[PDB]
C-alpha cells in the first residue's frame, strides 16, 4: 500500500516535535523546500496495521505532502538526511 | 475567535486528557475524535454514538494509533492535524449562522480533516467519516428558538402565493416576528386610508431613510386582528417582492409578464393587500428617462381597489403621482412618516449592536450610540439621521478593531525576530549544518511561545473593544470621513477655525457661535447648521473659514460646495460656462446648486459675490437658508439641511485690499487696521438686497489686506507648495525666516502681493529640488527651511 | 503516456486535505475564482502596494453599515494590488472577530461576458449573483 511518503510538515518544528515521539521504523530524510519542511518517511518493513499506527503520529503533526519525491530529491534540500528524525532527536532535543 | 458553546469547548480539553491517558503526548486527531466521544452523548458524542462509537471503543484504537506509552505529560498540546479540525468546525457553525460553535460542528470539522488520525480510529472502528458528519448536523446546529408548529388554511391562496411571495402574516404566526420599531402612530394611519373601496391605497412619504419598512409589521398585525372593518376581515398582506420578479426574468417584456401575472390572481381585490415598497418605479412616470411603465394595468387597478395597496416612497417621489391625478390620486391618499426625529435614530442604533458585535466592537457604548444620532443631525449631516447614524457607528466599531491587533504589549518585536530565526535556521540545514539549524529551530519555538503568549495578552484589546464602540471613536470616525472627537471639535469649533484663518478674529468667533449653537446636536436639520454672509472683497480671509469650517464643524476638511452668483446674472460666466440667455439660473437651480448638496449635504455651500447677482437669484437661495431645502432637478429634494450657507460679498473693497504701510506716519499701518475693521461692517448692507440676509444665522466680517497680510500669503502659498510635494514623500517645513527672504522679491509697490508665488518657487521649491538633487537632504527626512543671516538655508532633520 | 504521467508534481510551499462548509456551492462557482485561494496554497502575490491604502479599508469593511469600502484614484495606480493586500491578512490574521473568517470573492466582468447575448442576459447573470449573494 504505502510505505514512503512525503509528508509536509508545517515547519522544520513539526518534525522535531514528531521526532521526539516514537517514530521507529523510519529510515527518513528531512528536506526543506519551498521554506516548507517535507519530511521523507521511507519505512522499511511495516505491515498495514503498522502504518496506520506509524503513519498517524507523523501525521499528527504532518499532511501527507503533494510534492512528489522525486521533487523533494531534486528540487528541494536536505535538512537532515539519515534517519532525519533519529538524527533532529540527537541535535534538536533538549 | 471566541464565542463558543460549551460541548464544543468541552470535546476539546477532553482531547488533551486523553493525550496523557493513551500516551500520545500531543493530541492529533485521534484525541480530539476521542475528545467528541468522551463528551459522551453531546451532539458530537451521541452521533458517534449512533454510528457505533462509545467513548471507550474510540480512545482504544486512538490508543492503538499512537501507541502506550510514550507519556511524560511533555507538553500536551495540540498538533497541526488536531488545528485543522478545529479551523474547520468553526465555518461549519458560521455555515448555520452560529456566531458560537457547539459539539456538532466540531465532528464536523472532524470530518472535514478526513485524513490524520481522527479519520483512521474512525474508518478503523466501523464508521465512515460522512456518516459521521451526517449524524451530528441532523441532530441540531446552531442554537435558536422562536418557533411553534400546528395549522393550516386556505384554498383560494393557491395561484398568488406561489410565484411571489413570501405573506407577511405568517411569519408573525411561526414566532418568528420582530416588532419593527417605528414610526409607531403612522400605522394607525394607513387603515383609514386602506379599508376603503374607493382610494383604498395609502401612499407613505418620508426619507429612505426612515427604516421604512419598520412600520409594515405593524400592518400586518392589524391585518389579523381587529381593526380592519368587519367584511374587510380575512385580510392577508402579501408584499410585491421585486426580489421575486427580477428571478427568473431577463428582459423587460418578461419583467411585464410576471407584473401581468401577480395582477390576474389580484381578484381577491378590495380584502387583499398588496405591499409595493419602492412604489415609483412602476409608474414610470416624470424624468428625462422614465422607468418601466407598469402604470397600464396599475391605473385602473388602483382606482377600482383590485389593487388594495400600500405604497412606499421618500421625500422626492411624490410629485410623479400627483401628476397622474385621478386613478393615482384616486387611490393615493398621504400620510406622515419622518424626517426622522432623534429619538427614533437611537432606538434603530441600538437594535443593531449585537450584530456589529460581530465586527465585535459594538455593543455599547451608550453616549457612542448616542454619538452617532446627536452628532449625525449635525455632523455627517451627509444622508437622513439614521443612514448616517449607524455608519458612525460602526466605523469606529471596527476602527478600534484594527487598532486592537497591532501589537502584543509592544512585543511586536519578538514576532520581528520569530521570523528571523526561521530563515538563519533553514539556510543552515539547507547546507546541513543539522545542529547549527537547530539551536535556531530551538530559539524558535521557544520565541514562538512568547510571541503568542503575549500576543493573547492582546485580548485585553479584545476585552477593549468587543463591547464599545468608543465615544470618542464614533465621533472620530465621523470626523475621519469628512460624543467625544466631534463635540470637541464642535466645542472647540473656534480653536480650529482660528488656526487656519489669520486674522479676520470677527468672523471666526461669529461662525463658531452660530455653528456651535446648532452644531450642539440641539438644532433640527431644517435649515443650514450656520447660514452665513461673509463679508469683505475677494482676498480678506473669507473662503477660508468656509474651508476652516469643513476641518471644525465637519471634522474633516472634506465637503464644500462653491456656486458663483455671478454667473446668474450672464456677464461673468456667459462666455466660460456654456450658455445663451436664456440659461444660467435654470443650470443652477435645475442643476448645480442642488445636485452638489445631493452628494455631500454636510457641505459649506459657498455662493459667492452675491451683490453681482441681481436679487431676485436671493429669494431662491432664501429657501435653502430657511427651509434647509430646495426641490428641483426633476423633483428631486436637496437637504440643506445640514449644509452651511455662506454666501460671499462685494464689500469695502477699496481699504479692505489697502495695506498698512506709512503713509503720513508709523501709525498709517495702525489706520489700516482700525479702518479695515469698521470698513467691512458698514460696507455688507449695500452688497446685497436685505431679503437674502436676515436668513442668515451671523453675519461674518472679514477685514482687508493689512502689510502684514503680504507675510501671510507667503505663509498660504508656500504652505500649498511643500504639501503638494508630500505625495513623493517630501517632509518639508518652512521657517518664518525662509518665508522672509521669499518676501525679499514680492514687497514690489508696483506689483503688490502677486510675486511671492515665484519667489517661492525660485526659494522653496527650486531650493528643495537644488538639494534634494545634490543628495544634501532627502525624500522622509523633514527638511527645515530657513533664513540664516539674510540668506536662505536648507538644513536636514529626521 | 508514460513519460506524461511522471512530470512530477512541483508544489511552492502547497498544503491540502478536505473543505469546510456546504453553503458556499452555488455562489463560488460561477463565478469566480477568490484571492483566498491561491494564498492558501502559498501561490500569493507580493503584491506591492499601495499599502497604507489597505488598512483604511478594514474600518469600512467592518461595519455593517458603510459596508462599502470604495477606493478612488488613477486607473493604473495598480489599484487591483491593494485588494490581494486584503485576502492575505483576513486569513491570516489581523482583523476583526468575524473578519477572520469573511471571505474575498471577485466579481469578473469575463465571466459575466462569457455565454452572454444580450445585455439582459448580463443582468440575469446579475441577479443569480444577488440571489445567492445571502453569504
Amino acid at each position: 500500500q504505502k510505505l514512503q511518503f512525503v509528508l509536509r510538515f508545517g515547519d522544520f518544528e513539526d518534525v522535531i516535535s514528531l521526532s521526539k515521539l516514537n517514530v521507529n521504523g523510519s529510515k527518513t530524510t528531512l528536506y526543506s523546500f519551498e521554506n516548507r519542511y517535507y519530511l521523507y518517511v521511507d519505512f522499511c518493513n511495516m505491515t498495514d496495521e503498522e502504518v496506520e499506527n506509524q503513519l498517524s503520529i507523523l501525521l499528527e503533526y504532518a499532511t501527507e505532502s503533494s510534492i512528489s519525491i522525486h521533487r523533494l530529491e531534486e528540487y528541494g534540500k536536505l535538512i537532515i538526511s539519515e534517519h532525519a528524525l533519529e538524527t533532529i532527536k540527537k541535535h534538536f532535543a533538549s | 475567535f471566541g464565542r463558543f458553546t460549551e460541548r464544543a469547548q468541552k470535546v476539546l480539553a477532553l482531547a488533551q486528557e486523553e493525550a496523557l491517558r493513551l500516551g500520545h503526548n500531543n493530541i492529533g486527531t485521534e484525541h480530539i475524535l476521542l475528545g467528541l466521544v468522551r463528551e459522551g452523548e453531546g451532539i458530537a458524542a451521541k452521533a458517534l454514538q449512533a454510528l457505533g462509537l462509545g467513548s471507550e471503543k474510540i480512545q482504544k484504537e486512538v490508543e492503538s494509533l499512537i501507541g502506550r506509552g510514550q507519556e511524560m505529560s511533555q507538553t500536551i498540546h495540540y498538533t497541526p492535524r488536531a488545528k485543522k479540525v478545529i479551523e474547520l468546525s468553526m465555518d461549519e457553525a458560521r455555515k448555520l449562522g452560529h456566531s458560537y460553535v457547539g459539539t456538532e460542528h466540531i465532528l464536523l470539522g472532524l470530518i472535514r480533516e478526513g485524513e490524520g488520525v481522527a479519520a483512521r480510529v474512525l474508518n478503523n472502528l466501523g464508521v465512515s467519516l460522512n456518516k459521521a458528519r451526517q449524524q451530528v448536523l441532523q441532530l441540531l446546529g446552531s442554537n435558536e428558538t422562536g418557533s411553534s408548529a400546528a395549522g393550516t388554511n386556505s384554498n383560494a391562496n393557491t395561484p398568488t402565493l406561489d410565484s411571489l411571495a413570501r405573506d407577511l402574516t405568517a411569519i408573525a404566526k411561526e414566532d418568528s416576528l420582530d416588532p419593527v420599531i417605528g414610526r409607531s402612530k403612522e400605522i394607525q394611519r394607513v387603515i383609514e386610508v386602506l379599508s376603503r373601496r374607493t382610494k383604498n391605497n395609502p401612499v407613505l412619504i418620508g426619507e429612505p431613510g426612515v427604516g421604512k419598512t419598520a412600520i409594515a409589521e405593524g400592518l400586518a398585525q392589524q391585518i389579523i386582528n381587529n381593526e380592519v372593518p368587519e367584511i374587510l376581515r380575512d385580510k392577508r398582506v402579501m408584499t410585491l417582492d421585486m426580489g421575486t420578479v427580477v428571478a427568473g426574468t431577463k428582459y423587460r417584456g418578461e419583467f411585464e409578464d410576471r407584473l401581468k401575472k401577480v395582477m390576474d390572481e389580484i381578484r381577491q381585490a378590495g380584502n387583499i393587500i398588496l405591499f409595493i415598497d419602492a412604489l415609483h418605479t412602476l409608474i414610470g412616470a416624470g424624468g428625462a428617462e422614465g422607468a418601466i411603465d407598469a402604470s397600464n394595468i396599475l391605473k385602473p387597478s388602483l382606482a377600482r381597489g383590485e389593487l388594495q395597496c400600500i405604497g412606499a416612497t421618500t421625500l422626492d417621489e411624490y410629485r410623479k403621482y400627483i401628476e397622474k391625478d385621478a386613478a393615482l390620486e384616486r387611490r393615493f391618499q398621504p400620510i406622515q412618516v419622518d424626517q426622522p426625529s432623534v429619538d427614533e435614530s437611537i432606538q434603530i442604533l441600538q437594535g443593531l449592536r449585537d450584530r456589529y458585535e460581530a465586527h465585535h466592537r459594538v455593543s455599547i457604548t451608550d453616549d457612542a450610540i448616542e454619538a452617532a444620532v446627536k452628532l449625525s443631525d449635525r455632523y455627517i449631516s451627509d444622508r437622513f439621521l439614521p443612514d448616517k447614524a449607524i455608519d458612525l457607528i460602526d466605523e469606529a466599531g471596527s476602527k478600534v478593531r484594527l487598532r486592537s491587533f497591532t501589537t502584543p504589549p509592544n512585543l511586536k518585536e519578538l514576532e520581528q525576530k520569530l521570523d528571523e530565526v526561521r530563515k538563519e535556521k533553514d539556510a543552515a540545514v539547507q547546507s546541513q549544518e543539522f545542529e547549527k539549524a537547530a539551536s535556531l529551530r530551538d530559539t524558535e519555538q521557544r520565541l514562538r511561545e512568547q510571541v503568542e503568549d503575549t500576543k493573547k495578552s492582546w485580548k485585553e484589546k479584545q476585552g477593549q473593544e468587543n463591547s464599545e464602540v468608543t465615544v470618542d471613536d464614533i465621533a472620530m470616525v465621523v470626523s475621519s470621513w469628512t460624543a467625544q472627537t466631534e463635540t470637541d471639535k464642535l466645542l472647540n469649533m473656534e480653536n480650529i477655525l482660528h488656526s487656519r484663518v489669520i486674522g479676520q478674529d470677527e468672523a471666526v468667533v461669529a461662525v463658531a457661535k452660530a455653528v456651535r449653537r446648532a452644531r450642539a446636536g440641539l438644532k433640527d436639520p431644517k435649515r443650514p447648521i450656520g447660514s452665513f454672509i461673509f463679508l469683505g472683497p475677494t482676498g480678506v480671509g473669507k473662503t477660508e473659514l468656509a474651508r476652516a469650517l469643513a476641518e471644525s464643524i465637519f471634522g474633516d476638511e472634506e465637503s464644500m460646495i462653491r456656486i458663483d452668483m455671478s454667473e446668474y446674472m450672464e456677464k461673468h460666466s456667459t462666455s466660460r460656462l456654456v450658455g445663451s440667455p436664456p440659461g444660467y439660473v435654470g443650470y443652477d437651480e435645475g442643476g448645480q446648486l442642488t445636485e452638489k448638496v445631493r452628494r455631500k449635504p454636510y457641505s459649506v455651500v459657498l455662493l459667492d459675490e452675491i451683490e453681482k447677482a441681481h436679487p431676485d437669484v436671493f429669494n431662491i437661495l432664501l429657501q435653502v437658508l430657511e427651509d434647509g431645502r430646495l426641490t428641483d432637478s426633476k423633483g428631486r429634494t436637496v437637504d440643506f439641511r445640514n449644509t452651511i450657507l455662506i454666501m460671499t460679498s462685494n464689500v469695502g473693497a477699496s481699504e479692505l485690499k489697502r495695506n498698512k504701510y506709512v503713509g503720513f506716519n508709523v501709525q498709517d499701518e495702525t489706520q489700516n487696521h482700525k479702518d479695515m475693521k469698521d470698513k467691512v461692517m458698514g460696507e455688507l448692507k449695500r452688497a446685497f438686497r436685505p431679503e437674502f440676509i436676515n436668513r442668515i444665522d451671523e453675519i461674518i466680517v472679514f477685514h482687508s489686506l493689512e502689510k502684514k497680510h503680504l507675510t501671510e500669503i507667503v505663509s498660504l502659498m508656500s504652505d500649498q507648495l511643500t504639501k503638494r510635494l508630500k505625495e513623493q514623500d517630501l517632509s518639508i517645513e518652512l521657517t518664518d525666516a525662509a518665508k522672509a527672504k521669499v518676501a525679499e522679491e514680492g514687497v514690489d509697490l508696483e506689483y503688490g502681493a502677486r510675486p511671492l508665488r515665484r519667489a517661492i518657487q525660485k526659494h522653496v521649491e527650486d531650493r528643495l529640488s537644488e538639494e534634494l538633487l545634490r543628495g544634501n537632504i532627502h525624500k522622509g527626512q523633514h527638511i527645515v527651511l530657513d533664513v540664516e543671516d539674510g540668506e536662505f538655508v536648507v538644513k536636514t532633520t529626521a
